[PDB]
């Protein structure tokens, strides 16, 4: 795996890919 | 945090795993 | 607004759009 | 849960707001 | 619902989500 | 218009509803 | 170019790619 | 319409151009 | 067809659309 | 990481995320 | 190939790495 | 190359066809 520049909805798609049926929390600072 | 880091800097899929349930 | 079939990554994009700065949880076990 | 409401069945943007933090 | 910064294809995805089977027009200035 | 506003500024899902059929 | 099955939001991304600056209408009732 | 051509059946990028403004 | 500004994952989606079952190579410089 | 059903453009986004700077090939005939 | 592994069946991110250049 | 051009400049769907198999 390589480092990622992920902004906006692209970060949520990556979380979905990584976590799958395990689920995930999306929690931005402010 | 992660949201901020991945966007203003760079992050890895292994860092993202910290956010799974 | 309209009722959608929203699945897989599409469901997570929808949550991002709707929740944004508040953040969200995606927990398909629940 | 969310999958059952929004993927098997159909759901509104208002129902999706139930999953915001 | 929260305010949205939506550029490019991200704006069209949001329109699809909002309008659904009602359909929509995507009409950029220039 | 909407395309311009949502990108150069900010817009709401309620503004987007103005573009449905 | 090739023939694709294009559905839901994928169909709208395809219209954005193909039409761009011209804009498009998505009217699934029609 | 578009759904029938491009989703049930199969369609080309040229057919998609029919829906540009 | 119109000219495209395509960055990141948006370029890969366009390749998928253009090439389909023919497949494609995604090969960034550096 | 988890096992996903990944199809069509979703499979290509996954390859982009995983491969990034290395690039990738998408060859569904193979 | 990839479709059979990752779309009909199920595949891991590690299997996806087999298709990196 | 193509990746660089489409992002730092602009490119066409016909240029992208050069990358199909
Ligand atoms: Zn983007
Ligand atoms: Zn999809």
């Amino acid at each position: 795996f390589v480092n990622q520049h992920l902004c906006g909805s692209h970060l949520v798609e990556a979380l979905y890919l990584v976590c799958g049926e395990r689920g995930f929390f999306y929690t931005p600072k402010a | 945090g992660i949201v901020e880091q991945c966007c203003t800097s760079i992050c890895s899929l292994y860092q993202l795993e910290n956010y799974c349930n």
